[PDB]
RNA sequence: UCUGUUUACCAGGUCAGGUCCGGAAGGAAGCAGCCAAGGCAGA
């Protein structure tokens, strides 16, 4: 990603940030219940976030 | 009954993934 | 089909449960009779409850004899002993019936291994032919019939019945493409004179 | 085999986190091209799959808000619904008299059920059964039925191909009311629902007999033609229900599906095996989460018949151990006990939780197994199996001799009667929810499988 | 409150014999949280998440235990329990 | 730069194999590979219930230094040593025979 | 000369179960249970 991310305004990202932050709440719920076969998602989101996160910064930071 | 269920429910089974 | 040369030659039938596996036996019997050839019938069914018996009463109608046995005996038996009874009155052809069993039982389908195991000991070069019998109102199930029982005895051919119904038996085209089996006959009824070649 | 296509659908579902409309669009269409491959009523795939598409996109679960536990249970409880809203417990109802009919295309598995029926019932109701044969054409027929009815002990009405099957039935009736049955089962030969002579033959017979019941038999195996036979065998029989067999073949039986849209009747049993014990009542919970892998209704289901079977032979084995403690003979015994039966489908399906952890590819052959333990408990003097412990190396080159096995195999079997053994007193000493409750699932640690 | 920091509370279900006790028979459901929360913050993230009505939140902080791997001594780390009271309103269940 | 690769057809110089010839299956970082049909050792497995693993002595395949395995010229039907050169702009194998590329 | 009792494989017979050969037809080595029996104690 992170190109796509990118293109972006703040707003959808500040729309997708919560919507990873409610996946990755979810993920880990599922990871605690011990329902999960997949473990690969949580570091893939754990990431993601990250991601959006550090582009939020530039595009307020200049 | 119970202990039918007890005992032939793990017995079949324990004895499957033990 | 050629089924010259042979003492005897000798016909595997094979198949799920109520497919048409016994009255399709009894229609390559009436077939090949027409055409001056020597038949007769191995009731290879000793497992289900008169399915010997129904072969029995086929032969009966049609002067056919018919080689048969105890139920709860050995059906690859009845196979064996019925290509010898047709060694023994010189005949052509032998059509081996086999009991019903659903593909993925997987057990029976080493059953089938076992009988064609039987018609090679008794003669080295027989079975020349493993016909896999289908119902026209099956489908992409039959598919997997045809994996599994091709995966098991080794199908040298494929008799589609059931076709005098609605079913089109399109499933054959997913069959043949995967495993090139040959499609032998149609069934289109249930007397004797009710097979056709395809 | 829709567990196959199924399990990577759902499963893929219920990994991805807040999932976008696509892969829950690909995974509806692997649902239809898997409904495709199990050759059920394909029109009826496409109807199925398209309802199953317009529920599963704004659900919203708090428990878990996993999208595949959106699809697992829409799948299921949508087929349960479509299939009968789970009529198990329901079934047939039953009046003093009954008189049910059998009907449906040739080799679907009206005669078998027939026999599988009166065995049912036969237990359940604690009545009397009477069968009769209306088929004259097919070759033997009867006496298939008079075999049937001679094994489940059911008192059977003869009939031969020299009769007409409307005064057979006439006098199977007249017959069963003289006489004071209840439950009748009467057997029709198989027949084209596009042949009218025969078509109207049975009219003529629904029409002499006039039954409660007509049951149309679907083999799971049936395909897009299933749709149109059932209309045709409502539309001129009609039918007041419908039996689902050969289930026990990878056939997804959805075709009856299809028979439940046009006609809208009941479908009330299973065929699961070719034996005459093999009716089971139908059940949509039971089907819809057998194709999907994980089952309660089933689980419930397969440990009350190993209880119904092995009551009184586990108060045998409890009340020996009562007396001499637990045994190779209170162990044998559980051993015959449950090598009667014996299955291994029904015996992974009842537990969800272990098949969670382990493949589903997982079987141990009850049949094989079983009866090897049996022949080499078979092998011991009964002072050995009364007293275990001092079974040594040459009386285990003694047993391993005896059944024509191997001593590896016969430790191996020694080594499971001590685990067992070992449980015995664990439950013997503790209370029941404490044992219960403090058995552990370990993992060497929390990460899996290692 | 916001909400992000929110969905940062609540790690995960607590399971035991205790905590099954008490969400039959008294209504209340146990979860280990944030060492940091407080209870006005898992009164809201509950209210909030799983959308149902909190009474009340009690609270407890756990000492991890101490541990010997291969000689070494570790210590697990520590952690914070909530006992949550739901009003018997409503019926919180695991699909 | 790494010479010898997946799927590469090897020759083996050294050891219990020396003269034989596979295909390789894969690499590990200590500069060991594992190739085909080359370097069976009979390992005892004790039987694992919760994979269903049977027990048993299981003949498997152990890594051998990279140092020990020729890349397999199928040309000359000779081991080579290979080397490098630029070919388009990309960075590309060859043997030092034939001075072909691979 | 009779009674109880015991005595796992390695005296004997039947040899269930299971298992080898065969396709079967059927044989077969033989564990267990039973009977002599090895005894002995009591008479
Ligand atoms: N309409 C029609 N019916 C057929 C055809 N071939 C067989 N049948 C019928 O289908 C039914 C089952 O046939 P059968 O020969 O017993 O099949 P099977 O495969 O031998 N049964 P099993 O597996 O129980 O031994 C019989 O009623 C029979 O008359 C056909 O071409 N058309
Ligand atoms: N595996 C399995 N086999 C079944 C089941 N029900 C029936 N069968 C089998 O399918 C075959 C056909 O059954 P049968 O009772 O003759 O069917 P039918 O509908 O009476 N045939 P027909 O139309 O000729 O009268 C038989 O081999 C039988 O043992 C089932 O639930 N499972
Ligand atoms: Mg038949
Ligand atoms: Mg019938
Ligand atoms: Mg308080
Ligand atoms: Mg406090
Ligand atoms: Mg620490």
């Amino acid at each position: 990603k992170a190109k796509e991310l990118r293109e972006k305004s703040v707003e959808e990202l500040n729309t997708e940030l919560l919507n990873l932050l409610r996946e990755q709440f979810n993920l880990r719920m599922q990871a605690a219940s011990g329902q999960l076969q997949q473990s690969h998602l949580l570091k893939q989101v754990r990431r993601d976030v990250a991601r959006v996160k550090t582009l939020l910064n530039e595009k307020a930071g200049a | 009954m119970k202990q039918s269920t007890l005992a032939l429910l793990l017995l079949l089974l324990l004895l499957t993934p033990v | 089909l050629n089924v010259e040369g042979k003492a005897p030659f000798v016909i595997l039938m094979v198949g799920v449960n109520g497919v048409g596996k016994t009255t399709t036996i009894g229609k390559l019997a009436r077939q090949f009779e027409q055409q001056g050839k020597s038949v007769m019938l191995a009731a290879g069914d000793t497992f289900r409850a008169a399915a010997v018996e129904q072969l029995q009463v086929w032969g009966q109608r049609n002067n056919i004899p018919v080689i048969a046995q105890h139920t709860g005996a050995d059906s690859a038996s009845v196979i064996f002993d019925a290509i010898q009874a047709a060694k023994a009155r010189n005949i052509d052809v032998l059509i081996a019936d086999t009991a019903g069993r659903l593909q993925n039982k997987s057990h029976l389908m080493e059953e089938l291994k076992k009988i064609v195991r039987v018609m090679k000991k008794l003669d080295v070069e027989a079975p020349h032919e493993v016909m896999l019998t289908i119902d026209a109102s099956t489908g992409q199930n039959a598919v997997s019939q045809a994996k599994l029982f091709h995966e098991a005895v080794g199908l040298t051919g494929i008799t589609l019945t059931k076709l005098d119904g609605t079913a089109k038996g399109g499933v054959i085209f997913s069959v043949a493409d995967q495993f090139g089996i040959p499609i032998r006959y149609i069934g289109v009824g249930e007397r004797i004179e009710d097979l056709r070649p395809f | 085999n829709l567990t196959d296509r199924l399990s990577r659908t759902l499963r893929n579902i219920s990994g991805r986190g807040r999932l976008t409309e696509d892969n829950v669009k690909d995974t509806l269409r692997e649902v239809r091209m898997a409904l495709l491959e199990a050759d059920v009523a394909l029109p009826v795939v496409r109807e199925f799959i398209n309802r199953v598409k317009e529920k599963a996109v704004g659900h919203e679960v708090n428990k878990s808000l996993t999208p595949g536990q959106e699809f697992v249970k829409i799948v299921r409880n949508e087929l349960v619904a479509a299939m009968g809203e789970e009529n198990q417990t329901l079934n047939l109802a039953a009046q003093p008299p009954a008189v049910v009919l059998m009907a449906g295309l040739q080799g679907a598995g009206k005669t078998t059920s027939v026999g599988k029926l009166g065995k049912f019932l036969r237990e359940k109701h604690k009545k009397k059964v009477l069968v009769v044969s209306a088929d004259v054409y097919r070759p033997a027929a009867i006496k298939q039925l008079e075999t049937l009815a001679e094994q489940v002990g059911v008192d059977f009405f003869p009939s031969d191909v020299g009769q007409k099957p409307v005064d057979i039935v006439n006098a199977a009736l007249k017959e069963a009311k003289l006489k004071f049955y209840d439950v009748l089962l009467v057997d029709t030969a198989g027949r084209l629902h596009v042949d009218e002579a025969m078509m109207d033959e049975i009219k003529q017979v629904h029409a002499s007999i006039n039954p409660v019941e007509t049951l149309f038999v679907v083999d799971a195996m049936t395909g897009q033609d299933a749709a149109n036979t059932a209309k045709a065998f409502n539309e001129a029989l009609p039918l007041t229900g419908v039996v689902l067999t050969k289930v026990d073949g990878d056939a997804r039986g959805g075709a009856a599906l299809s028979i439940r849209h046009i006609t809208g009747k009941p479908i009330k049993f299973l065929g699961v095996g070719e034996k005459t014990e093999a009716l089971e009542p139908f059940h949509p919970d039971r089907i819809a989460s057998r194709i999907l892998g994980m089952x309660x209704x089933x689980x419930x289901x397969x440990x009350x018949x190993x209880x119904x079977x092995x009551x009184x032979x586990x108060x045998x084995x409890x009340x020996x151990x009562x007396x001499x403690g637990f045994d190779l003979n209170d162990f044998l015994e559980q051993l015959r006990q449950m090598k009667n039966m014996g299955g291994x489908x029904x015996x992974x399906x009842x537990x969800x939780x272990x098949x969670x952890x382990x493949x589903x590819x997982x079987x141990x052959x009850d049949d094989k197994v079983l009866v090897r333990m049996e022949a080499i408990i078979n092998s011991m003097t009964m002072k050995e199996r009364a007293k275990p412990e001092i079974i040594k190396g040459s009386r285990k080159r003694r047993i391993a001799a005896g059944c024509g096995m191997q001593v590896q195999d016969v430790n191996r079997l020694l080594k499971q009667f001590d685990d067992m053994q070992r449980m015995m007193k664990k439950m013997k000493k503790g209370g029941x929810x404490x044992x219960x409750x403090x058995x552990x699932x370990x993992x060497x640690x929390x990460x899996x499988x290692x | 409150i916001r909400e992000e920091r929110l969905l940062k509370v609540l790690r995960a279900p607590h399971v035991s014999e205790k905590a099954s006790t008490a969400m039959e028979k008294s209504n209340t459901i146990v979860l280990k949280v944030a060492k940091d929360a407080t209870k006005a913050e898992i009164k809201a993230a509950v209210q909030k998440l799983f959308e149902v009505e909190v009474e009340v939140v009690n609270t407890l902080v756990v000492k991890g235990k101490v541990k010997r791997h291969g000689q070494r001594i570790g210590r697990r780390s520590d952690w914070k329990k909530a006992y949550v009271t739901l009003k018997e309103g409503q019926n919180l269940d695991f699909v | 730069a790494a010479k010898i690769r997946r799927d590469d057809e090897v020759i083996v110089l050294t050891g219990k194999d020396k003269g034989k010839r596979g295909k390789v299956k894969n690499v590990l970082s200590s500069g060991k590979v594992i190739v085909e049909g080359i370097n069976l050792v009979k390992k005892h497995q004790k039987p694992v219930p919760a994979l269903n693993q049977p027990g048993g002595i299981v003949e498997k395949e152990a890594a051998i230094q990279v140092s020990n395995v020729a890349i397999f010229n199928a040309a000359t039907g000779k081991a080579d040593r290979v080397g490098f050169r630029f070919e388009d702009g990309k960075k590309v194998r060859f043997f030092k025979s034939n001075s072909e590329t691979i």
